């Protein structure tokens, strides 16, 4: 898409509709005629250009008014209202800019934010731009929260974030402009290797591949179709249901080898009600053929009823004859009527052992893409943000996904090594506590107008709490908190001397033995400027290699290595490391999921801020003090470093259009 | 409107691999012995069969009676007249047989007669005897 | 998410 309707796409938005988030801030527009809307709509998507065109500069309200033409460039009010909403709600003017107008020299109103992973460094940008005082809280020793780049010499690989799921429509795009990140493509060849050590070939990996995109369209049939969304009061799992879709299947393959075997036995019946007939027949005419042998003994001449026999039995027996023809005829067609049959069974087995082994490195990739056991996910939900992928290939960052959380916070008060221990908020105002990771009895104190949460959700979920709420989050939230899930995927490093692989691939699967380790180093990557590769560990696998060592680790690696390229063409590692997101005490865990009896809407109950009770009695209703924004805020864009990014925005949109009000509005 | 093509998904069925935890086991066993117990009846009349196919070996070859070939007739020779007589007794209408019989006579000659010789031949009589039988 | 499938994207349920 291009022009001014590229840009009402590339950000996200209908580019000849008005959002649910402008008829907020328009209703003069959205309930008026429609002229003005297509005129407010080319307003905007003209704007969105402007800058989409050029990133690297801030986008004034001058420059805007400046670069439209008549009728647009005529009314300045409504240019104003539409440029300073982009701008408030960070879809103009946000990641790394020159700025024209140097900052407001003394600033307004004060926000402490948790952590500075992206979502963190986003909204802190947004606000510091917008005139606030703002300082964030990190745990670790570096910002990027779960972007982390592994770094060493000229080894260069992320375990956390790594890909950019395409340009297209991503706030990515505009901050890769931004930002020396070096995005090489991935090509999508992706051969897989089974236990063995050869690969499969392309007859059965495509009627695998075909099976289990089969066996999706399926279970969402089941869901939305035939409403199979609870079971015993349990909702219904993914993983259930996969396997209720693969029964079903193993099933029917059965009744159809029932039916055909009993056409065979009804017709082979025939046989034996005919073949029965046939032998009574050969039975009457030997006797008959006496009868008339006999007949033809009495010598002529001879009387009339004598010579009447003989023509008589004569011509019965040539009845008799005509009849067995006709069945010899008869036993004749069903007799290959049955070497027809069994010469077309129908399909033996469902799948074999070697086909149900490919089918689950198929559901290995989808634990990796949800980051937990598919027994977890929720059927209804799951994928409920499918409608949002961007377009194009998706992208590596071969300088390290660092690289830009760095970036984003340059210029920003980051007090790193401080560990956020209680959030208390009230109406007149917030304080933090936070202590500092080194030594843990010495203690700070923050007070803040607002505070902006971008706590992981596994740490929001510590049970018992490592961080707490002063007063107690209300049920709304907690329960959502419960009810979503956060789930794991760890990586596996592997730096060597040289490439001992085929240069020219990006990845390549290892199917696995069982069902249980399905997930278990599934998946290699050829990523980077060295030789490095990077495995998978995935689906209940994952968890549980957080338990074995490092070597017990790389030695499986090297051992599938060794299986699929040569016992000598794969040396010792120079370099390894090995992430474990769940033991890691600042994410415990790696992204979240929809949950089995979760659905997106939790998203959204994540994403609203807390609005603490009145201090003294009876005074009235107070502002909203506690806001959130992180991967596990965003129904749209969940998991994700965009996704993140995008809320980071959003917080600080609305933190920012209540502690300094919207002039937009009016 | 309905499932990917040749997957299998009536709403009676997917109740019925779902009421308990193996009911799922449990009718992929009932089938598995349907299958068994239906393969061998299969054996069973492959057996019994592959008998019955022996006992017509050398089909009906030493009962087969080359052709008598000979030209149909207008005129009734005594000898003709008697055979049909004795025909009639044993076929009541069954004029193709009485034909066959009589060796030269077409299908409606045999009908003719019937009305021609009929009060000489008391075919009357001669017909109702063939039906107390 | 489905989303995240960078290798094999799962096509299944879905609309395209
Ligand atoms: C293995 C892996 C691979 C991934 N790959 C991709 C990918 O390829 N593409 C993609 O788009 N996304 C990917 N992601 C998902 C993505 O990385 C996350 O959604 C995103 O990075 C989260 O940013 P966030 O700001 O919401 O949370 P975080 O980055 O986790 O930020 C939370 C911050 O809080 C700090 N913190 C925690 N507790 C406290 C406290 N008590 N006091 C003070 N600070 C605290 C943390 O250290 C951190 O800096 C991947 C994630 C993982 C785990």
């Amino acid at each position: 898409p291009s022009g001014v309707e590229g840009a009402a796409f590339q950000s996200r938005l209908p580019h000849d509709r008005m959002t649910s988030q402008e008829a907020a801030c328009f209703p003069d527009i959205i309930s008026g005629p429609q002229q003005t809307q297509k005129v407010f709509l080319f307003i905007r998507n003209r704007t969105l250009q402007l800058w989409l065109d050029n990133p690297k500069i801030q986008l004034t309200f001058e420059a805007t008014l400046q670069q439209l033409e008549a009728p647009y460039n005529s009314d300045t009010v409504l240019v104003h209202r539409v440029h300073s909403y982009l701008e408030r709600h960070g879809l103009i003017n946000f990641g790394i800019y020159k700025r024209i107008k140097p900052l407001p020299t003394k600033k307004t109103g004060k926000v402490i934010i948790i952590g500075s992973g992206v979502s963190g460094l986003a909204a802190a940008r947004q606000l510091q731009s917008f005139g606030m005082d703002v300082t964030l809280l990190e745990a670790r020793d570096r910002v990027g929260g779960r972007v982390a780049t592994f770094r060493k010499g000229n080894y260069v690989a992320d375990l956390g974030a790594m890909v950019v799921t395409g340009l297209g429509g991503n706030p990515m795009a505009v901050v890769s402009k931004q930002v020396n990140m070096e995005l090489a493509k991935i090509k999508q060849k992706c051969p897989l290797y089974e236990a063995n050590g050869q690969a499969v070939p392309k007859e059965k990996d495509e009627m695998v591949e075909q099976e289990f995109n089969r066996l999706l369209e399926a279970t969402s049939y089941l869901s939305h179709q035939l409403d199979f969304n609870v079971l015993n009061n349990k909702p219904v799992s993914l993983g259930q249901a996969l396997e209720v879709v693969i029964q079903l299947q193993e099933k029917h393959v059965k009744d159809e080898q029932i039916e055909h075997w009993k056409k065979i036995v009804k017709t082979q019946e025939e046989l034996k009600e005919l073949l029965n007939k046939m032998v009574n027949l050969k039975e009457k005419i030997k006797e008959l053929h006496q009868q008339y042998k006999e007949a033809s003994e009495v010598k002529p001449p001879r009387d009339i009823t004598a010579e009447f026999l003989v023509k008589s039995k004569h011509r019965d027996l040539t009845a008799l004859c005509k009849e067995y023809d006709e069945l010899a005829e008869t036993q004749g067609k069903l007799e290959e009527k049955l070497q027809e049959l069994e010469a077309n069974p129908p399909s033996d087995v469902y799948l074999s052992s070697r086909d149900r082994q490919i089918l689950d490195w198929h559901f290995a990739n989808l634990e990796f893409a949800n980051a937990t056991p598919l027994s977890t996910l929720s059927l209804k939900h799951w994928d409920q943000d499918d409608d949002f992928e961007f377009t194009g290939s998706h992208l590596t960052v071969r300088n390290g996904y660092s690289c830009v959380p760095v970036a984003l916070a340059e210029g920003l008060d980051i007090k790193l090594n401080t560990a956020v221990r209680q959030v208390r908020y009230t109406a007149s105002g917030c304080e933090v506590i936070a202590v500092n990771t080194r030594s843990t009895s010495q203690t700070f104190i923050y007070k803040c107008d607002a505070v902006l949460c971008t706590l992981p959700l596994g740490v929001l979920k510590q049970q018992p709490p490592a961080v707490q709420f002063v007063p107690p989050l209300p049920e709304w939230k907690t329960s959502a908190v419960q009810r979503m899930g956060f789930g794991n995927l760890n990586k596996v490093v592997l730096c060597f001397d040289r490439v001992f692989w085929d240069p020219s691939v990006n990845l390549f699967g290892h199917v696995g033995s069982t069902t249980a380790s399905r997930g278990e180093l599934f998946l290699f990557w050829n990523l980077y400027k060295a030789p490095i590769l990077l495995a998978l560990v995935a689906g209940e696998a994952a968890g549980i290699m957080e338990n074995i060592s490092d070597d017990v680790i790389v030695g499986r690696c090297l051992a599938i290595l060794k299986g699929i390229f040569g016992s000598s063409a794969v040396p010792q590692p120079k370099e390894t490391v090995v992430s474990r997101w769940r033991a890691d005490p600042w994410a415990r865990g790696s992204y979240s999921y929809v949950a089995a009896g979760s659905s997106g809407n939790d998203y959204d109950l994540m994403a609203q801020p807390i609005t603490p009770g009145p201090s003294i009695p009876g005074a009235p209703q107070p502002i909203p003090r506690l806001f959130f924004a992180g991967e596990h805020t965003i129904r749209n864009y969940p998991a994700t470093v965009h996704g993140a990014l995008l809320s980071g925005l959003r917080e600080a949109g609305r933190i920012a259009d209540q502690f300094l009000g919207a002039m937009y509005t009016l | 409107r309905k499932p990917p093509k040749g997957m299998f998904l009536s709403q009676e069925d997917v109740e019925a691999v779902s009421a308990n935890a193996t009911a799922a086991t449990t009718v992929l066993r009932q089938l598995d012995m349907e299958l068994v117990s239906v393969k061998r009846q299969i054996q069973n009349i492959k057996q019994t069969n592959s008998a019955l196919k022996e006992k017509l070996d050398g089909g009906i070859e030493p009962y087969r009676l080359p052709e008598v070939i000979q030209k149909c007739n207008a005129r009734w020779t005594t000898e003709e007249q008697l055979l049909a007589v004795q025909a009639i007794r044993k076929y009541g209408r069954d004029f193709q047989a009485i034909s066959d019989v009589i060796g030269n006579k077409s299908v409606v000659q045999v009908k003719n007669f019937f009305v021609n010789y009929r009060r000489r031949f008391n075919i009357d009589e001669v017909l109702q005897e063939w039906e107390a039988e | 998410a489905r989303t995240m499938q960078t290798a094999r994207k799962s096509t299944g349920g879905k609309a395209p």
